């Protein structure tokens, strides 16, 4: 099998400059015919990949003019003029010279952005779920850059750890910031044992942690 | 305008079998080798089978991974490829696309929307939804309220808020998998002269199931 290498996980970059992403093949991709299989794609969060170069420098269409690809049998490079926001995303090589057909292992595209300190929200169990007999304690830390958060959950001073479910959105297209939900589920009888709850955040843009909580007994 | 749409995917017994259809439109399929690729976070996009065209003989090319197991498949009078997978495993779960390389030299031109194939033994189940409200007064500019869907499987789940009228400030974020059952929370922001004087919901579908919920944030 040939092996399609991305070295670069992701690459960091300011709307409006150039920049460029490497990819390697283990072997040549020129085929006896004289044409070089070499494809590039974009994967855009939670959406299908599409093309955007075909057979090293040629752009799809409807791909904007800002893409550019270059290279010879076994380093290619796909380069943006100037890139705007809306190309977050996971760009992909490929090669379609052999069976099995071959993909690289990507490399994400991380807009730069100045810091933004997350809005967070804290919600107790709903009513509705308490009369189900459970207890999940919702903290929602939206819209922050950079893309690091820790969170910690204070059940009346003392952390808690198991029972966290964490997700995190990929990097929105438009504002460039990221959010991130945190669960704390409880059953509701482990809910009704304790009074203090705290979504407790800490970030780049604060020296403290940024505290949101509230009282089961309020 | 040029389409392709796979259906048939979802949840499927380990050992067991589906099949996935893929209908083309908008360009000339005759004139085209078509493609299944896969998705998963083990090993990223994954190339499957190809079938070609009739000129060239509908020549069938499998990943070794599943030769024998997967037969790809077409029918030219209905613009269409199938993908029959037999003695599913674990490994099998992932989002598979269908995709058509034009012989007019193009690599893979088109793809379609993706079908998520989830191999697990275990139930269908439909979610519970619940409203996330805040708890003090709102002031200040904006206010973000939320709903939690959860105990559901399998994935996916479609949420919207105000049948889509409210799209801008959401954040849905990815489903969390626990004991056999994904959990997951969208959020939306609006002006805190929006809520609690319009009606805000948030609509969950559960495909698998066939559940629909309309759930409505309330002040508490």
């Amino acid at each position: 099998d040939i092996v399609m290498t991305q070295a670069a996980p992701s690459v960091p970059v300011t709307p409006g400059e150039s920049v460029s992403i490497s990819c390697r093949s283990s072997k040549s991709l020129l085929h006896s015919n004289g044409y070089t299989y070499l494809h590039w794609f974009l994967q855009r969060p939670g959406q299908s990949p599409q093309l955007l170069i075909y057979r090293v420098s040629n752009l799809a269409s409807g791909v904007p003019d800002r893409f550019s690809g270059s290279g010879s049998g076994t380093a290619f490079t796909l380069r943006f003029s100037r890139v705007e926001a809306e190309d977050v995303g996971v760009y992909y090589c490929m090669q379609h010279l052999e069976y099995p057909f071959t993909f690289g292992s990507g490399t994400k595209l991380e807009i730069k952005r100045a810091d933004a300190a997350p809005t967070v929200s804290i919600f107790p169990p709903s009513s509705e779920q308490l009369t189900s007999g459970g207890a999940s304690v919702v903290c929602f830390l939206n819209n922050f850059y950079p893309q690091d958060i820790t969170v910690s959950w204070k059940i009346d001073g003392a952390e808690r750890s198991s029972g966290v479910l964490n997700s995190w959105t990929d990097q929105d297209s438009s504002d460039s910031t990221y959010s991130m939900s945190s669960t704390l589920t409880l059953t509701k009888d482990e809910y009704e044992r304790h009074s203090s709850y705290t979504c407790e955040a800490t970030h780049k843009t604060s020296t403290s942690p940024i505290t949101k909580s509230f009282n089961r007994g309020e | 305008e040029v389409t392709l749409q796979e259906s048939g995917g979802g949840l499927v017994q380990p050992g067991g079998s589906m099949k996935l259809s893929c209908a083309a439109s908008g360009f000339t399929f005759s004139d085209a080798w078509v493609d299944w690729v896969r998705q998963s976070p083990g090993k990223g996009l994954e190339w499957v089978a190809e079938i070609r065209n009739k000129a060239n003989n509908h020549a069938t090319k499998y990943t070794e991974s599943v030769k024998g197991r997967f037969t790809i498949s077409r029918d030219d009078s209905k613009s269409s490829v199938y993908l029959q997978m037999n003695s599913l495993r674990a490994e099998d779960t992932g989002i598979y696309y269908c995709t058509s390389v034009p012989q007019l030299g193009r690599g893979f031109a088109y793809w379609g929307q993706g079908t998520l194939v989830t191999v697990s033994a275990a139930s269908t189940t439909p979610p519970s939804v619940y409203p996330l409200a805040p708890g003090s007064g709102g002031a200040g500019s904006m206010v973000t309220l939320g709903c939690l869907v959860k105990g559901y499987f399998p994935e996916p789940v479609t949420v919207t808020w105000n049948s889509g009228a409210l799209s801008s400030g959401v954040h849905t974020f990815p489903a969390v998998l626990q004991s056999d059952l994904y959990t997951l929370s969208s959020s939306v922001t609006v002006p805190s002269s929006t809520w609690p004087s319009q009606t805000v919901t948030c609509n969950v579908a559960h495909p698998a199931s066939s559940t629909q919920v309309d759930k409505k944030i309330v002040p508490k």
